C-alpha cells in the first residue's frame, strides 16, 4: 500500500506543502503538520488513500467531508484552506489546531470548574448555531474533533458524517458510519434531524462537569437499552442550573429538547463566572478563580 | 506497568516517602501517562521540588514531551516554581524547549505574569528570538 509523498503538490496552484510530524488518526485519514515550501505557512494536512475509497459508503464520506467543510468559515469551526488529489491519496488543508482537543484536556483533568465548562460550552454552541442556520448537521460531535487553537478557542472539526438538510422538516434515514454519542431517534426507524446535535452536546456537557460519560459502560448493549430507557444520573454535586440544562438536552423525545439557540440562551450560560481568558496551566492543573 | 502508574499518582500527590519506595522496588522513572506527562511532568506542575530532584537523580529524562510538546520545564514556567526552574536546568533542560506553538518555557512565563522566572531563564541563555523551523 502506498507511501505518503515527502511533499504535496497542489496539482492547479503547484503549491508545494512538505511533510512533517504525524499527528493523528482515525477511519481511512491520517492527519500530518504539513508546510508551504515558499510562505513557511503550517496547516494540518488530511490524507486518505483512494485504496480506503474503493466502497461507495466511504466514497461518500470522503467527499461530503470536503463539500460541507468547504463552505464553512467561522471562529468556532477549523479553518478550511483547500483541498486536492494525486492518483493514490485525497489531500484536505486546515488550520492547524496546535493545543489538540478536549479528549486531551479531559483525559488530563477530568472534571473541570463549573466555569471552564461554561467557557468551552458556550464556543461549542456557538458554532453548532452557525452550523444548524447553515443546515449543516454534524452528526458526530465527541471532545476530540473539538479542536483548541493557540488561544485555547475552540474550532469544531471532522465533517466526515455531516449532512445538509435539503427541506424543511426533513428527517434523515440514513448515516455513513457509527456517532460517538448515539442519540435514542438514530437507534430507532423514526430518522434524525439537528436535535442529534444537541443530545451529543448534552452528553459532552455531562462529561465536562461529571469527568465520566453519562450513557457508556463496558457493554455496547447495556449502553444502548440505557440510552433507549434515558437511564443515567447526574451526581448531586453539580449545580442545579447545569444540572437541569443536561437534563433538558438528554430526553428521549428530540422535539422535547432545546434548539441550538434555545440551549445558547440557557441560564446556565449567565448563572456564575464566565471567563474571559482560561491560562495555559488549565491544560494540566485546576484554576481558582475560573 | 504497574509500578509505572503507582510512581505517576506517587509524584502528581506529592508523596515523598511512596515515590523514593517505588525507585528502590523497579519503577520505570520514564513511566508516561495516556497524554505523555511522566513523573517528572506530574511533579514540576505540583510543585513538589523534592520529587523532582529525586526524579532527576534516579535518571528522569529532563527533556520529556507530553502531547502538547511540553517539558517540566514548560510546565514549571508557566506555573511560577522558580527552584524547580532552577533543578531542571541544572540537570541539563533545554532552555529554548519548544511545545507545538512554537513556545518556550519563557514565552509561557511571561504570559502568565512569572517574570522573576522570565529573569531566571534569561540568566540561563533564553533566547527571546528563539524560532521552531521545519
Ligand atoms: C483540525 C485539524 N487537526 C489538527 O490540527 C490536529 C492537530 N493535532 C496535533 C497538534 C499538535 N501536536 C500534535 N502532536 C501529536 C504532537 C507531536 C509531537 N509531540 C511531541 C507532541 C504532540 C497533534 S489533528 C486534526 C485533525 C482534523 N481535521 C484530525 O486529527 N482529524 C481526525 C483524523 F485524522 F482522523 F482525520
Amino acid at each position: 500500500a502506498k507511501e505518503i509523498p515527502e511533499v504535496l503538490v497542489d496539482p492547479r496552484s503547484r503549491r508545494r506543502y512538505v511533510r512533517g510530524r504525524f499527528l493523528g488518526k482515525g477511519g481511512f485519514a491520517k492527519c500530518f503538520e504539513i508546510s508551504d515550501a515558499d510562505t513557511k505557512e503550517v496547516f494540518a494536512g488530511k490524507i486518505v488513500p483512494k485504496s480506503l475509497l474503493l466502497k461507495p459508503h466511504q466514497r461518500e464520506k470522503m467527499s461530503m467531508e470536503i463539500s460541507i467543510h468547504r463552505s464553512l468559515a467561522h471562529q468556532h469551526v477549523v479553518g478550511f484552506h483547500g483541498f486536492f488529489e494525486d492518483n493514490d491519496f485525497v489531500f484536505v488543508v486546515l488550520e492547524l489546531c496546535r493545543r489538540r482537543s478536549l479528549l486531551e484536556l479531559h483525559k488530563r483533568r477530568k472534571a473541570l470548574t463549573e466555569p471552564e465548562a461554561r467557557y468551552y460550552l458556550r464556543q461549542i454552541v456557538l458554532g453548532c448555531q452557525y452550523l444548524h442556520r447553515n443546515r449543516v448537521i454534524h452528526r458526530d460531535l465527541k471532545l476530540g474533533n473539538l479542536f483548541l487553537n493557540e488561544d485555547l478557542e475552540v474550532k469544531i472539526g471532522d465533517f466526515g458524517l455531516a449532512t445538509k438538510v435539503e427541506y424543511d422538516g426533513e428527517r434523515k434515514k440514513t448515516l455513513c458510519g457509527t456517532p460517538n454519542y448515539i442519540a435514542p431517534e438514530v437507534l430507532s426507524k423514526k430518522g434524525h434531524s439537528f436535535e442529534v446535535d444537541v443530545w451529543s452536546i448534552g452528553c459532552i456537557m455531562y462529561t465536562l462537569l461529571v469527568g465520566k460519560p453519562p450513557f457508556e459502560t463496558s457493554c455496547l448493549k447495556e449502553t444502548y437499552l440505557r440510552i433507549k430507557k434515558n437511564e443515567y444520573s447526574i451526581p448531586k454535586h453539580i449545580n442545579p442550573v447545569a444540572a437541569s440544562l443536561i437534563q433538558k438536552m438528554l430526553q428521549t423525545d428530540p422535539t422535547a429538547r432545546p434548539t441550538i439557540n434555545e440551549l445558547l440562551n440557557d441560564e446556565f450560560f449567565t448563572s456564575g463566572y464566565i471567563p474571559a481568558r482560561l491560562p495555559i496551566t488549565c491544560l494540566t492543573i485546576p484554576p481558582r478563580f475560573s | 506497568s504497574d509500578l509505572g502508574k503507582k510512581l505517576l499518582e506517587a509524584a502528581r500527590a506529592g508523596q515523598d516517602d511512596e515515590v523514593r519506595i517505588l525507585i528502590a522496588n523497579g519503577a520505570d522513572v520514564n513511566a508516561v501517562d495516556n497524554t505523555g506527562l511522566t513523573p517528572l511532568h506530574l511533579a514540576a506542575v505540583s510543585g513538589h521540588l523534592e520529587i523532582v530532584e529525586v526524579l532527576l537523580k534516579h535518571g528522569a529524562d529532563v527533556d520529556a514531551a507530553d502531547v502538547y510538546g511540553f517539558t517540566p520545564l514548560h510546565l514549571a514556567a508557566m506555573t511560577g516554581h522558580l527552584e524547580i526552574v532552577e533543578v531542571l536546568l541544572k540537570y541539563g533542560a533545554d532552555v529554548n524547549a519548544f511545545d507545538m506553538t512554537g513556545s518556550t518555557p519563557l514565552h509561557l512565563a511571561a504570559d502568565e505574569g512569572h517574570l522573576e522566572i522570565v529573569e531566571v531563564l534569561l540568566k540561563y541563555g533564553a533566547d527571546v528570538n528563539a524560532q521552531d523551523k521545519f
